[PDB]
């Protein structure tokens, strides 16, 4: 599932600005 | 509505023309706890002695700002914040500078970031996401009417207040500008295609951003994601987006007009401005005035068992504050 892919990704934390 | 906005403009203009400066000093405050980190610097829960009021203080290290080439953006941030006024914007109470640091004392907003609740709960219902999304709509309408681009929308930057309403914080990338500008800034997930493609852009990047946000709230994840920003940009720029099968058809039509890579027909950027969005079917049941007046009942009201309690925020490494005996970067931040 797309949610499962997101949850295992490295970007579910607080995301920094560029 | 015009007389509202027109008058909002005259007030902002006077403040914008002659900003307030040095309205306090670090001595008048007690340090309690670090609440979070934004674009640049740290934000700490503080207590104002003379009044016993609690506030959120953003502290920036002047030398670090210079290092990251953020001087103008920093000056922008305070000059704009001291000048705006809107129910969904976090209010700046004071600002000051010392030898080492810049300080921005803001309203403490105890409910925490939208970010924390969204991740914890998974995703919001469409009516839930609509209530939030409306407040952003009104906020961007206020801001754009003053020639301001926000450029850093994300759930991390949206605090939930005691009445369950949103307050936008972190103006680190906010800019008053007529016509286009070019800085590569924002959060990878939220960037408009025109931005990643160094095409030059305007306030329409904000309306794209609202697209990303509505999607993330409704889906529980952003439309474009991947382990690295580089992969993320490939998907933003590719002219394609997928919707969860639970997305209502109206929501999908909105999102199709918001994450419109075609500036020509991107909602919010057409002949009718924000009204194109305000009038979409997905917002059919949205009472724009009642929302501005907070008469509308919120979906969720945060646990809050203290005027100065922090449990709706994560804990952070507590970093000491160092104030030089020597002044740093005086000329750079003279107008701060």
């Amino acid at each position: 599932t797309t949610y499962a892919d997101f949850i295992a990704s490295g970007r579910t934390g607080r995301r920094n600005a560029i | 509505v015009k007389e509202f906005l027109a008058k909002a403009k005259e007030d902002f203009l006077k403040k914008w023309e002659s900003p307030a400066q040095n309205t306090a000093h670090l001595d008048q405050f007690e340090r309690i706890k670090t609440l979070g980190t934004g674009s640049f610097g740290r934000v700490m829960l503080v207590k104002h002695k003379e009044t016993g009021n609690h506030y959120a203080m953003k502290i920036l290290d002047k030398q670090k700002v210079v290092k990251l080439k953020q001087i103008e953006h920093t000056l922008n941030e305070k000059r704009i914040l001291q000048a705006v006024n809107f129910p969904f914007l976090v209010k700046l109470e004071f600002s000051f500078k010392d030898n080492s640091n810049l300080y921005m004392v803001m309203e403490y907003v105890p409910g925490g970031e939208m970010f924390s609740h969204l991740r914890r709960i998974g995703r919001f219902s469409e009516p839930h996401a609509r209530f939030y999304a409306a407040q952003i709509v009104l906020t961007f309408e206020y801001l754009h009417s003053l020639d301001l681009i926000y450029r850093d929308l994300k759930p991390e930057n949206l605090l939930i207040d005691q009445q369950g309403y949103i307050q936008v914080t972190d103006f680190g990338f906010a800019k008053r500008v007529k016509g286009r500008t070019w800085t590569l800034c924002g959060t990878p997930e939220y960037l408009a295609p025109e931005i990643i493609l160094s095409k030059g852009y305007n306030k329409a990047v904000d309306w794209w951003a609202l697209g990303v946000l509505i999607y993330e709230m409704a889906a529980g994840y952003p439309p474009f994601f991947a382990d690295q920003p580089i992969q993320i940009y490939e998907k933003i720029v590719s002219g394609k987006v997928r919707f969860p099968s639970h997305f209502s058809s109206d929501l999908k039509d909105l999102l199709r007009n918001l994450l419109q890579v075609d500036l020509t027909k991107r909602f919010g950027n057409l002949k009718n401005g924000v009204n194109d969005i305000k009038n979409h079917k997905w917002f059919a049941t949205t009472d724009w005035i009642a929302i501005y007046q907070r008469k509308v009942e919120a979906p969720f009201i945060p646990k809050f068992k203290g005027p100065g309690d922090t449990s709706n925020f994560d804990d952070y490494e507590e970093e000491e504050i160092r104030v030089s005996i020597n002044e740093k970067c005086g000329k750079e931040f003279s107008e701060f």
